[PDB]
């Protein structure tokens, strides 16, 4: 479970 | 036979903390298709940003940036519920082609990279000198990583119970809680690891009821 | 100067997917001390077992069992909140101390490893011979269970989700939503990583609703 | 974030 952020 | 074609250094994202994910590990033989699914940091995050990048080192700023682009339109979920799996696929003329699709929405963005892009063989050979003589560096950038992350989750789902468990929580339980919550944001802010560790620490130590009752 | 004390292959921990996780990497010299916070897989779990793992694989069935102990008194909590800190220690003697706290409680339970246990110099050399030979296989089942565990997750946080919803969710959406559920937990039970993906991808396209309420 | 079991 590994997140990415938004740019 | 007498050659193979691989991949000199190690290709994958960033994810969060700064972190290089990979995707096609160094030394890879090509063609060569790989994924990996991923998720949203934030509540309600309407698009993800894929950034590509070439390297051996664990913070994805040392690795060599091959591009980036986003994908939008992700409907509004939870942090981590959203299912994005990014594919890296490098074919027999050694084209990277890289996508990110939402499986909720079926929606897909990619970027392709021409064979010749990415860090040139000296470039490569300095790129695994410096992976090597940054080896501890790069584990305690690692752990640091791996706890304020850790720290983003309990501040995060902590948050969660609280309001799920309104008037359940006692007023001297929600005091503690909430004060250690705060003290747990800021330490995220910083880079000291056992600064977050403490703050995380406190936050079990004062939580149990809280616990309790979200379970 | 002349010699180094090292660890010959990486010593670490089983975690939830029989998978190895590493404490100290292999060729690490000695004395040094590593630590990571895990925590429980189930909810309401009271206790933890440490199975202290030496070898190069994956999966943690194909590694040198070194022992293992349990941690109870794991106070009630959802999964995945408790903090139990396992620490891998080994001193200048060679012998491996390793411990597991939990950090609301403060309890402790620790194994100490003789630097004579574990796997003799041939042993090492085959166990890294092994490793190199099935490097694709572990890659593979390393995938798998990252797919497994986030099935998983999808699954349990879903089904938190549709509680705390209760009538804000749609009946048609509800009846999706949990048929998705149980097909889930199914494939959870086999192997087929397609498979699991399948219907984590039916759940993502059927909860859409549930997504914006739980948001 | 790392989940052990229990036996």
């Amino acid at each position: 479970n590994r997140l990415l952020l938004t740019g | 036979v007498l050659l193979l074609d691989v991949t000199p250094l190690s290709l994958g994202i960033e994810t969060m903390g700064g972190v290089m994910t990979t995707l096609i590990a160094k030394n890879t033989t090509i063609p060569t298709k790989h994924s990996q699914v991923f998720s949203t940091a934030e509540d309600n995050q309407s698009a993800v940003s894929i950034h590509v990048l070439q390297g051996e080192r664990k913070r994805a700023a040392d690795n060599k940036s091959l591009g980036q682009f986003n994908l939008d339109g992700i409907n509004p979920a939870p942090r981590g519920m959203p299912q994005i799996e990014v594919t890296f696929d490098i074919d027999a003329d050694g084209i990277l082609h890289v996508s990110a699709k939402d499986k909720n929405s079926g929606k897909e963005q990619k970027i392709t990279i021409k064979a010749s892009s990415g860090l040139n063989e000296d470039e490569i050979q300095k790129m695994v000198r410096d992976a090597e003589a940054n080896a501890e560096a790069d584990r305690k950038f690692e752990e640091l990583v791996q706890t304020r992350n850790q720290g983003d989750h309990l501040l995060h789902s902590t948050r969660k119970q609280v309001e799920e468990a309104g008037d359940k929580l006692p007023a001297d339980d929600k005091t503690a809680i909430e004060s250690a919550l705060t003290a747990l944001e800021t330490a995220l802010k910083g880079e000291d690891k056992a600064a977050i560790e403490a703050k995380m620490q406190e936050l079990a130590q004062v939580s149990q009821k809280l616990m309790e009752i979200a379970q």
